[PDB]
């Protein structure tokens, strides 16, 4: 819940928080979606997904 | 069978998978939805790309 920047592995600053994220699949990493805005990125480690 | 170099049209579902394809070198309806890039077509008359 605030203006952070993220390194998963790619750079990018916006905000956080928890994510349902239904469409996790085939060993995903970013849930990306049109005009290749980002969102729903997992834990490289953990499972839970922002 | 021997595979050639081809243009293709694919498709995705919710899922992630590929549920659809269409070779654009078959015939004239191929050559149509590949050109506009929709698997249906209306009723008309269109110019279609080589
Ligand atoms: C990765 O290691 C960290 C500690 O460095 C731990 O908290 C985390 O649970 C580990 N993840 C796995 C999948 O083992
Ligand atoms: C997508 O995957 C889920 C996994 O539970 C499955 O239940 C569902 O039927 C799939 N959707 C299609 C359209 O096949
Ligand atoms: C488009 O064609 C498919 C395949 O025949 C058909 O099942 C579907 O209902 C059609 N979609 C629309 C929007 O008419």
């Amino acid at each position: 819940n605030q203006c952070v920047n993220f390194n998963f592995n790619g750079l990018k600053g916006t905000g956080v928080l928890t994510s349902s994220s239904k469409r996790f699949q085939s060993f995903q990493q970013f849930g990306r979606d049109a005009s290749d805005f980002t969102d729903s990125v997992r834990d490289p480690q953990t499972l839970e997904i922002l | 069978g021997y595979l050639k170099p081809l243009t293709f049209m694919l498709s995705y579902d919710l899922n992630g998978t590929i549920k659809n394809a269409v070779d654009c070198s078959q015939d004239p309806l191929a050559e149509l939805k590949c050109t506009i890039k929709n698997f249906n077509v209306s009723k008309g008359i269109y110019q279609t790309s080589n």
